[PDB]
């Protein structure tokens, strides 16, 4: 059956500058089945408060979810998205890249 | 949303 | 311009831990503005848009009664094609449904949709005449002989051509100032060093609605999207939206290249060049 990998981009909603409050997204999509694992991590850990959209598809049946939680960005903390699914051996970590 | 009863 | 309303419907089973999971939601355009989901304590059509929430009782309570008709017909319908394909019962499959109608800048009737996938693949769809079926799988054939025996088409057409654009047009006017609203990009570039002789850079689109925008690159006034990264246009979480292009431009070249943005919000197109 059918198993397509997840696409991820890892964002903030307003460019980011130290100090001021924002939001940190990741976002999964072009995946199938619906089950995925995700988390968003500050210097690796777990964040706890992290919510997501309505799970939603593309007209190629392909699945997209968006998780997000507020954050105000320093210069020294780091931020990542892990993320799981079928298609993938082992958790993907993509780092957020304020320029990316 | 259609109101009426569709199964495959 | 053209706007269109759509409900997508998705049902996965769980063999052993329970019923299926089943999560509704409907768009304008690429606004969401409802929601429905079985695992959830309120058991309710809910609101995900400033103006579908101030609808009435009455709406709310026929929503949620029609969204729980649909979740059933799809907990059947995983038994259903379980059979058809011969399949185990310890196995979880998914069942994804989407129908909507679209109209054109005249606000008038333009298109509809009525389609089923089952496991990512699609399984039935309604052809654009609104009035047959096109059936890939030995199975979706059972189904198609079905449906055109109880004359499931006739009703879908009613539906898609009256009451599915009627209320399109009434949340167009209700929700005026979100649906029928336009956010130009916010645009910049960025340029960082990848090397001693090669610089990237991105060209980005953020705070824009609609979904819809072209970002391009061109050296010389000339096409470079086969040399161009192009990432998938993304949700802000606010509503809008974000993009960005990026080329590699090999040093003292970066006059040549010129950025290109198309949306609907900018009063003209844009070009723009790193200097």
């Amino acid at each position: 059956m059918i198993q397509r990998t997840p696409k991820i981009q890892v964002y903030s909603r307003h460019p980011a500058e130290n100090g001021k409050s924002n939001f940190l997204n990741c976002y999964v999509s072009g995946f199938h089945p619906s089950d995925i694992e995700v988390d968003l991590l500050k210097n690796g850990e777990r964040i706890e408060k992290v919510e997501h959209s309505d799970l939603s598809f593309s007209k190629d049946w392909s699945f997209y979810l968006l998780y997000y939680t507020e954050f105000t960005p320093t210069e020294k903390d780091e931020y990542a998205c892990r993320v799981n699914h079928v298609t993938l051996s082992q958790p993907k970590i993509v780092k957020w890249d304020r320029d990316m | 949303l259609f109101g009426y009863p569709v199964y495959v | 311009g053209s706007h269109s309303m759509r409900y997508f419907f998705t049902s996965v089973s769980r063999p052993g831990r329970g019923e299926p999971r089943f999560i509704a939601v409907g768009y304008v355009d690429d606004t969401q503005f409802v929601r429905f989901d079985s695992d959830a304590a309120s058991q309710r059509m809910e609101p995900r848009a400033p103006w579908i929430e101030q609808e009435g009782p009455e709406y709310w309570d026929g929503e949620t009664r029609k969204v729980k008709a649909h979740s059933q017909t799809h907990r059947v319908d995983l038994g259903t094609l379980r059979g058809y394909y011969n399949q185990s019962e310890a196995g979880s499959h998914t069942v994804q449904r989407m129908y909507g109608c679209d109209v054109g800048s005249d606000w008038r009737f333009l298109r509809g949709y009525h389609q089923y996938a089952y496991d990512g693949k699609d399984y039935i769809a309604l052809k654009e005449d609104l009035r047959s079926w096109t059936a890939a799988d030995m199975a979706a054939q059972t189904t198609k002989h079905k449906w055109e025996a109880a004359h499931v088409a006739e009703q879908l057409r009613a539906y898609l051509e009256g009451t599915c654009v009627e209320w399109l047009r009434r949340y167009l006017e209700n929700g005026k100032e979100t649906l029928q609203r336009t956010d130009a990009p916010k645009t910049h570039m960025t340029h960082h060093a990848v090397s001693d002789h090669e610089a990237t850079l991105r060209c980005w689109a953020l705070s824009f609605y609609p979904a819809e925008i072209t970002l391009t690159w061109q050296r010389d006034g000339e096409d470079q999207t086969q040399d161009t990264e192009l990432v998938e246009t993304r949700p802000a979480g606010d509503g809008t939206f974000q993009k960005w292009a990026a080329v590699v431009v090999p040093s003292g070249q970066e006059q040549r290249y010129t950025c290109h943005v198309q949306h609907e919000g900018l009063p003209k197109p844009l070009t723009l060049r790193w200097e």
